[PDB]
């Protein structure tokens, strides 16, 4: 898969 | 990218990766047009026969990447959507025509050696460029390879792939397919007689197809990607969408609209 | 469209070079020569 990403990036 | 090469850095600054939240997946490519906008196939995110309707708050535009998987921190740049303007006129029963979309993010972006936007023909540069035998480049993170039962290795780039690829003159294009082919959609791919072989593919949807303008140094984006039949078969090419054509539709978006 | 300087990469044409395969593009218009 991909790399987890930063959190804030689903606001 | 089907018999590609990988590219280097900075080499296609505009290469944007629309990025599915939800399951976390790769939909398509993209390009930075403007510091705001961002140009995409209408496909990726319209497709009735297959249940694809994504809205602005299902996705992203991942800006800056070479890694199809990694993380690049403090180089790519990941940004939110406000609208989805797609083609009024977008064709999805038979041929995907007018296949076309311009996103708009939610903030800008800035420009680092990694992202740069790409430049928008005129009827001029379009005139001189667009011609039969010149080559354009494609690059993207799509599949290596046509789903195949058989074929060995489970495949997909490790980092954004590039292969240019010659225009085809429109009358050997429409005789290679049964599909109606169309004034917004051109094609590109080697033919039977020159042997070589590489293609766009599975993933590659929604990438730019580039020129280089030798008059002022400058790229410029000829075309989408947008469909096929198979992948890097023979006697067969690839369609990109004629982004000139559609050029009046962009602007008519761009100028006054999300500014 | 925010862009005044598109198609110009920061890591070539701004630094004046040229990668793997831009030469074979800019022959492609008939020829190199
Ligand atoms: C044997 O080929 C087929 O049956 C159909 C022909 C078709 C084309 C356009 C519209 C309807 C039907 N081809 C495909 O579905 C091909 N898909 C595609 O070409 C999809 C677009 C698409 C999406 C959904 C549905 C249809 C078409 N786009 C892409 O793979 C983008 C890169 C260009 N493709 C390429 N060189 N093969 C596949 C790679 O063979």
């Amino acid at each position: 898969d991909f790399e987890e990403i930063p959190e804030e990036y689903l606001q | 990218i089907v018999e590609g090469s990988d590219a280097e850095i900075g080499m296609s600054p505009w290469q944007v990766m629309l990025f599915r939240k939800s399951p976390q997946e790769l939909l398509c490519g993209a390009s930075l047009i403007s510091d705001r906008w961002v140009l995409t196939a209408a496909h990726c995110l319209l497709y009735p026969p297959w249940d694809k309707n994504f809205t602005e708050n299902d996705l992203l535009v991942r800006i800056g990447k070479h890694s199809r998987t990694r993380y690049e921190r403090n180089i790519e740049k990941i940004s939110m959507l406000e609208k989805i303007y797609i083609h009024p006129r977008y064709n999805w029963r038979e041929n995907l025509d007018r296949d076309i979309a311009l996103m708009k993010l939610k903030k800008p972006v800035a420009f680092s050696d990694y992202i740069h936007p790409v430049c928008l023909p005129d009827r001029e540069t379009a005139a001189s460029l667009l011609q039969a035998g010149y080559k354009g480049r494609v690059t993207g993170w799509g599949n290596l390879k046509e789903t195949w039962t058989a074929n060995v290795g489970k495949g997909q780039p490790s980092v954004l792939q590039v292969v240019n690829l010659p225009i085809v003159e429109r009358p050997v294009c429409k005789d290679s397919t049964r599909i109606r082919i169309t004034d917004n959609m051109f094609c590109a791919g080697y033919k039977p007689d020159e042997g070589k072989r590489g293609d766009a593919c599975e993933g590659d949807s929604g990438g730019p197809f580039v020129m280089k303008s030798p008059f002022n140094n400058r790229w410029y984006q000829m075309g989408i990607v947008s469909w096929g039949e198979g992948c890097d078969r023979d006697g067969k090419y690839g369609f990109y969408t004629h982004v000139f054509r559609l050029k009046k539709w962009i602007q008519k978006v761009i100028d006054q609209f999300g500014e | 469209s925010g862009e005044a300087d598109c198609g110009l990469r920061p890591l070539f044409e701004k630094k004046s070079l040229e990668d793997k395969t831009e030469r074979e593009l800019l022959e492609s218009y008939i020829d190199g020569r």
